[PDB]
């Protein structure tokens, strides 16, 4: 297993448990402001799409 | 009918429409959204449009639209015009070319604990990314995200009436058939603003298209 | 409401949403523009006409409509038809179908020290002259102008509006993960410029554009 | 301005006009005089059978309580007033398919001191014209223009035609108005005749 | 006339538009509706629309709206401008391109009794699901829609409206010398329910 | 009639594939007056 | 902008918009015309139609909307809805299928002078005898007739701005060349009525079609 942190932008830390091998940070900006979104896995984003994926415990922020 | 003239006289002698009806302005007004789909007009896959006709259910409570039926003759359920109190602003934020928020405004119904329904019908133009790999085997997921425009998610909730959109005076279609159809409620937070949540309900429709005509006209 | 119907009365007892807000006639009303494009509908080339939906973001200030939230409860922002506050008039020039004006007139943002938001989206249908040299292999060069209707520089200026860490936005704003393409054109390139024209008389009021 | 607006006082607000009201007593009808002027035939669309019109209609009727004596007011003669201040016949195209019943351009009338109420709006109309197709390329084709009011009755109002005078002969005008000067052709179209009846 | 301004100011003293007429909590209006076919402009199979142009025949009674004629010079009717007076919220359900309303705001007739006829014209694109199995052959049902948008059956109650034939009729009415017929489309049955 | 024409006259395609195009060409007249519903079929498409 | 709130509040307290804004009834309101062309939009030859995007300039001067700018802290100039105002009624009168008349009422500036200018922007849609004859290679001559609809001459005077069309902001035409264009005054008598004339402004442009598309795709 492997723990990743999923809170959104700016939220109090919330952890959970998942089987893939990396955890991701996802940032982008909109009209309104940042929006960071935190998981598992390495997904495929669109281009203009801030991706952080690494491969260690807890480190999305 | 005098009972009902004097009631509508009384609730509208110093009511404003532009605040949020509540007691209190620390608290949010609780919206209950419900999306019905009438007929499916158009799947445009050219400039990617979906064409609908739709019902957008909204209730609410309005804090000083109450009474006492027993002042007014036993009236307990009244019907008003939707123009002259406060409304979410909700608007289809992927319409494509349509309208962005309701602009045919049906009347509202109200009951005497300041319940308010109002029904009004759309025609929802709603952009959605249009797969033609498969065509006329193709398989398309089309969305409406609906929000209030300019309320955040501390002074107007947003709940879903249910977690199907309505389908029950579906008229069938021709060309389409809906296999699925569900409804999501989306809290997004921002980095600058940890407190604040902006609310959005996308409902969606996964349909697949009946292929006989291009079969027998063009294979 | 109890605190809302207060600042309303508080704000817009004696207000007059027909005078800019400037303590005095020589002073300039600064806007801050942003521009969203949320689709690219189309380019009808028969039509020449570029069809895409926008969001205007609008940010201005308003002395007359400031205030402070200690004296009323901590009421931050207010939010108000844009019938009720004074407006500039920004209209897309080049637009082909006889639509200047917005689609829908949402409701502006008050906050404390006279800060005033205003995003209305529109759909607009704006001429692009189509280059037809290298048709089907072409690209395209299409304009979106956006100027005041009845105010000129010397009374409305535009700024461009800046991002979290103060960068000059000077182009169209984008939502990446909510953007979908249009599927016979890409977008490469999307710059802004502000524009300054001398008067239609030397000496007088010149004329700006976004 | 001073005639101007004290006329515009004296019959608006002194005698307390009211526009809801018909100029007739409750058993009698206005008599309004129609004429139709015809700037230009735009099309006949054969396939959704339907005549687009430019029509300037001219509608005359005495209205006696717009009235006033000239000596009275520095002999003053005509008076503009906007059409949403005086009450109206409404006439309206019966005859249209595309649901656009009234005329495009509600401009001004012309008062008279003898209560005379002239009105000539212009209008673009869409109307129903079935198209016989025996003779095509040849054919010819019988579109017509239906005017009335669907707001009154024959005991509310009379319809006629227009009355013009030459050397001080009355007759009824029987025909739509072309301006032979001012008129361009339709491009595939010619007027034969144009007949009006009531 | 004067005495008409007089009723009419009379009538209008404390009335609301917006208000239906029920004298006592619990009662029903009952609303008549007929329809006249003027032309069946179009049946377009491509957008599987019906358009038509036709004329309603709404009949009701507002209680608010009597007087005795006799102490009104002997009026004992008036044509009063649509929006003054209160109307059934009554639409074209299935409408296909989002109109649910007339073409024209007209005059309501109203009776010294309170009896209301309102006849307002209106251009109608219905929707029709066309059955495609046997055309150009084809015969078509297509239907038209008629209901109060907002009031419930305990407030507005519906009945199918009676021609000027003082029987209960079950037709659309047809005007048999100025109707010109579709050149596609022949009306076998017209019925109403 | 193309199996009543000889072989020897050398037109049997030249007629029954000209036919077909004949009939290409009254499909376009179609295209833009039948339903495009997927339902059924139309009988004249059938026919066609 | 209190001072400017009370000026306003002063100029429309006893303003009347039906009436001719001169001193005395029997002089005419002086008004200046100039028409811009922005763009030539299309020239349909079918049913002999020209839309046009324009901007329609009028100049004139309303007697009852003059200030002394020293009691009004020095401000000589204001904007104000065209609706509020007396406006002249200009109609294009060889209108094919458009608008008669001004549907855009936007905002007038106005002076302490009493100097009203509004310009307000309009798509014309003008019948024009089209000549087909010459044909890929045709010249073709467009008017757009204006003139007060209800007005004559004796009561509101018509000027034109300049003896051209201005074309100063106008974008290139991918099809048509304008050759020549100008502006003409007419007065117009009738013999029942020999003191009142009829104004009219026609400004004419002298087109010629490019011919290179109908060479490569025909001929
Ligand atoms: C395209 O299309 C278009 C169309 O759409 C076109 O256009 C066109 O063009 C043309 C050109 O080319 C044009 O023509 C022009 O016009 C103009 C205008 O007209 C108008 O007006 C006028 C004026 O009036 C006034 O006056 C008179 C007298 O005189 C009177 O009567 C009136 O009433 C008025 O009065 C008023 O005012 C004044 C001022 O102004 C004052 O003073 C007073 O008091 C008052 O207030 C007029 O006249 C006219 O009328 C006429 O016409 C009509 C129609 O139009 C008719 O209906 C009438 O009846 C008349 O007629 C008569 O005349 C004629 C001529 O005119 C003849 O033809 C006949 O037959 C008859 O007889 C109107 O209304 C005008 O003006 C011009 O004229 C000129 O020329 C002629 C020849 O052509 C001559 O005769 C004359 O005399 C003149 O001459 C002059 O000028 C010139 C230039 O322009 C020069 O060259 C010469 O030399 C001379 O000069 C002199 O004089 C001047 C003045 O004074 C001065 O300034 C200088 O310095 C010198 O001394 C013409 O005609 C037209 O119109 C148009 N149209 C429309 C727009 O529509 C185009 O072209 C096309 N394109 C292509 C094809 O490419
Ligand atoms: C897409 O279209 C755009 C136009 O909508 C193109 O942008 C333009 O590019 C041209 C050059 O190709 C620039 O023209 C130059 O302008 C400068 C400055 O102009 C000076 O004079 C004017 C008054 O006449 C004044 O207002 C200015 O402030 C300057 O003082 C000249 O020095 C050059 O000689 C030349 O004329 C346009 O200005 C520019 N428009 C802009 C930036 O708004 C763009 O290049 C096109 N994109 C492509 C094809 O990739
Ligand atoms: C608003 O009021 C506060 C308190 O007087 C003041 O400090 C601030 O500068 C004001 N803001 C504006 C826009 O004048
Ligand atoms: C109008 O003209 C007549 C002509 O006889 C004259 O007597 C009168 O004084 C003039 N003025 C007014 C105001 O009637």
């Amino acid at each position: 297993s492997m723990i990743c942190y999923n809170q959104q932008s700016s939220q109090p830390p919330t952890t959970k448990t998942c089987s893939e091998t990396s955890c991701y940070k996802k940032t982008w900006r909109d009209h309104r402001g940042t929006i960071i979104e935190r998981g598992c896995g390495c997904p495929k984003v669109k281009p203009g799409i801030k991706l952080h994926c690494c491969r260690t415990d807890k480190c999305n922020n | 009918s005098e009972h009902e003239t004097r009631l509508v006289a009384k609730l509208f002698e110093d009511y404003n429409s532009v605040v949020r009806p509540v007691e209190d302005h620390r608290q949010a007004v609780e919206v209950t959204v419900g999306l019905q789909l009438i007929q499916l007009i158009n799947v445009d896959e050219v400039n990617q449009i979906v064409t609908t006709n739709v019902r957008l259910k909204q209730q609410w409570v309005d804090y000083n639209l109450k009474w006492n039926p027993d002042d007014y003759g036993g009236v307990k359920k009244i019907h008003i015009p939707s123009e002259k109190i406060w409304r979410p602003d909700l608007v289809l934020y992927n319409n494509a070319d349509g309208d962005f928020a309701i602009v045919k405004f049906t009347k509202v119904l109200l009951d005497y604990t300041g319940h308010i329904t109002w029904t009004p019908p759309a025609i929802f133009k709603s952009y959605c990314e249009i797969i033609v790999t498969h065509f006329p085997f193709d398989e398309q997921n089309c969305s409406m995200k609906l929000g209030t425009w300019t309320y955040d998610g501390s002074v107007v909730v947003i709940n879903p009436e249910s977690d199907q959109p309505d389908l029950s005076n579906f008229m069938e279609s021709g060309e389409w058939v809906i296999k699925e159809s569900r409804g999501w409620k989306h809290w997004v937070f921002y980095a600058c603003c940890p407190s604040t949540p902006y609310l959005d309900i996308t409902y969606h429709f996964v349909m697949q298209r009946l292929p006989l005509y291009f079969i027998v006209n063009v294979i | 409401k109890n605190e809302e119907l207060r600042l309303y009365h508080y704000l817009f007892d004696t207000y007059d949403p027909g005078r800019r807000p400037v303590q005095e006639p020589e002073d300039t009303v600064t806007i801050s523009l942003k521009v969203t494009l949320t689709n690219l509908i189309s380019l009808n080339e028969k039509e020449e006409t570029l069809t895409t939906s926008v969001w205007i973001g609008i940010d201005w200030q308003d002395y007359r409509l400031n205030y402070s939230k200690g004296d009323f409860g901590g009421v931050e922002t207010l939010r108000v038809p844009s019938e009720l506050v004074w407006l500039p008039e920004i209209v897309l020039e080049n637009n082909i179908d006889g639509q200047f004006g917005v689609a829908y007139e949402a409701n502006v943002l008050v906050s404390e020290g006279g800060y005033l938001s205003w995003l209305p989206p529109a759909i607009y249908r704006s001429t692009c002259a189509v280059e037809v040299t290298y048709f089907p292999f072409d690209w395209q060069n299409c304009s979106l102008v956006f100027r005041s209707q009845t105010y000129n520089a010397e009374e409305v200026e535009f700024v461009f509006a800046v991002d979290d860490e103060g960068k000059t936005i000077s182009k169209i704003d984008i939502d990446t993960e909510a953007y979908t393409e249009n599927g016979e054109w890409a977008i490469d390139f999307c710059p802004g410029v502000i524009r300054r024209h001398d008067g239609d008389s030397a000496g007088g009021p010149g004329e700006t554009d976004v | 301005l001073n005639e101007e607006e004290r006329l515009i006082r004296h019959l608006f607000e002194e005698k307390a006009y009211n526009k809801e009201l018909r100029p007739a007593a409750h058993k009698e009808s206005v008599e309004i005089s129609l004429a139709l002027t015809l700037s230009n035939l735009i099309s006949l669309k054969e396939v959704e059978e339907t005549l687009t019109t430019n029509v300037w209609i001219e509608q005359g009727w005495t209205d006696s309580r717009l009235q006033w004596d000239a000596e009275d007011f520095g002999n003053i003669s005509v008076l503009r007033l906007p059409a949403d201040m005086v009450w109206l016949p409404e006439i309206v195209l019966e005859n249209n398919n595309d649901g656009s019943f009234q005329i495009s351009y509600s401009c001004n009338v012309l008062i008279y001191p003898s209560g005379s109420v002239y009105w000539l709006p212009p209008a673009i109309f869409r109307s129903s014209c079935p198209i016989s197709v025996t003779y095509f390329p040849f054919d010819w084709q019988n579109c017509s223009l239906k005017f009335s009011s669907l707001k009154y009755t024959t005991k509310e109002i009379t319809l006629s035609l227009k009355q013009a005078e030459e050397d001080g002969r009355s007759y009824p005008v029987e025909w739509i108005i072309i301006d032979p000067e001012g008129f361009t052709e339709n491009g595939e179209w010619e007027i034969v005749h144009r007949p009006a009846r009531v | 006339s004067e005495a008409e301004g007089r009723l009419r100011e009379k009538l209008f003293s404390g009335y609301d538009s917006t208000v239906r007429p029920a004298r006592e909590v619990g009662d029903r209006v009952w609303v008549s509706i007929g329809l006249t076919l003027a032309q069946l402009i179009s049946l377009n199979e491509k957008d599987e629309e019906m358009s038509t142009k036709v004329y309603l025949d709404l009949e009701w009674t507002d209680y608010r709206l009597s007087w005795d004629p006799e102490e009104h010079e002997g009026i004992d009717s008036l044509r009063i401008s649509a929006e003054s007076v209160w109307l059934p919220d009554v639409v074209l359900l299935n409408n296909n391109d989002g109109n649910f309303d007339v073409a024209l705001d007209i005059n309501v007739v109203v009776s010294s009794d309170g009896s209301m006829r309102w006849q307002p014209p209106g251009i109608y694109r219905s929707s029709c699901s066309i059955q495609v199995t046997y055309f150009p052959f084809d015969w078509q049902n297509c239907t038209m829609v008629f209901s109060s948008y907002s009031y419930d059956s305990s407030e507005v109650s519906l009945q199918t409206g009676l021609s000027p034939e003082g029987q209960e009729r079950q037709e659309v009415y047809i005007h048999e010398g100025t109707f010109i017929e579709n050149g596609q489309w022949e009306i076998i049955h017209k019925p109403s329910r | 009639f193309v199996f009543y024409l000889p072989p020897d006259a050398g037109e049997k395609m030249g007629l029954s594939i000209f036919a077909l195009l004949t009939l290409t060409v009254f499909l376009l007249l179609l295209a833009d007056k039948v339903p495009e519903t997927s339902l059924s079929v139309p009988i004249i498409i059938k026919y066609l």
